[PDB]
């Protein structure tokens, strides 16, 4: 059908969109970030799934949660946690900005 | 300022960090080591949400401090982020104590998760004494 999610905001806030390429081992990962003031979302085009995660409270880094995943960036690095395959959260996939 | 390990441990102990919300001084030390290398001036930019992590505990500007250039900032510690880049770490410690009220507790820091979680960290408070 539509092929787009359109989220109508209630004010005239600036919306920015930015695609960042990551390398996760031997694999490529495209993440698109959507920022509109308080709102920060990340679309991750994973091999097994397309996920949209929302930025959530963290002490350090920029942490996004969506579906079974946590995507947590810090500087040029990132960890992708899978809470179904790895509920102990000690074996995330490690990624770096390309 | 880059702290020497035992210097930092004594400072954090005086500021009541050992056992704070159940977090051992050793875990705070391991957190500081891997987040910032004990460096009060460390900063790290997160291109995703345009936030920056500040100081010895790498506290993030979207939630905890005001840096004037992060969209959606809430400033829950009621501090300028520059206060978290000072040699005196009183403000950083006060803010870190606020952060750990989170349901995550010390799991709110990604470097602690990656480098200290699930490991024995007792060595960080040894040989000081």
């Amino acid at each position: 059908a539509m092929g787009e999610i359109t989220i109508k905001l209630p004010d005239s806030v600036k919306v920015s969109t930015n695609s960042i390429l990551y390398k996760c081992g031997a694999k490529d990962l495209s993440v698109t970030y959507y920022n509109a003031g308080d709102i920060s979302l990340a679309k991750l085009e994973l091999e097994d799934e397309t996920v949209v995660a929302s930025n959530v409270i963290s002490g350090s880094g920029a942490k996004y949660a969506g579906s079974v995943y946590i995507w947590w960036t810090k500087g040029k690095t990132a960890s992708l946690y899978n809470l179904i395959d790895n509920p102990e959260e000690d074996k995330p996939i490690s990624c770096v900005e390309q | 300022k880059v702290f020497e390990r035992c210097e930092l441990a004594r400072t954090l102990k005086r500021l009541g960090m050992d056992g704070y919300r159940g977090i051992s001084l050793a875990n705070w030390m391991c957190l500081a080591k891997w987040e910032s290398g004990y460096n009060t001036r460390a900063t790290n930019y997160n291109a995703g949400d345009r936030s920056t992590d500040y100081g010895i505990f790498q506290i993030n500007s979207r939630y905890w401090c005001n840096d004037g250039k992060t969209p959606g900032a809430v400033n829950a510690c009621h501090l300028s982020c520059s206060a978290l880049l000072q040699d005196n770490i009183a403000d950083a410690v006060a803010c870190a104590k606020r952060v750990v009220r989170d349901p995550q507790g010390i799991r709110a820091w990604v470097a602690w998760r990656n480098r200290c979680q699930n490991r024995d960290v007792r060595q960080y408070v040894q040989g000081c004494g």
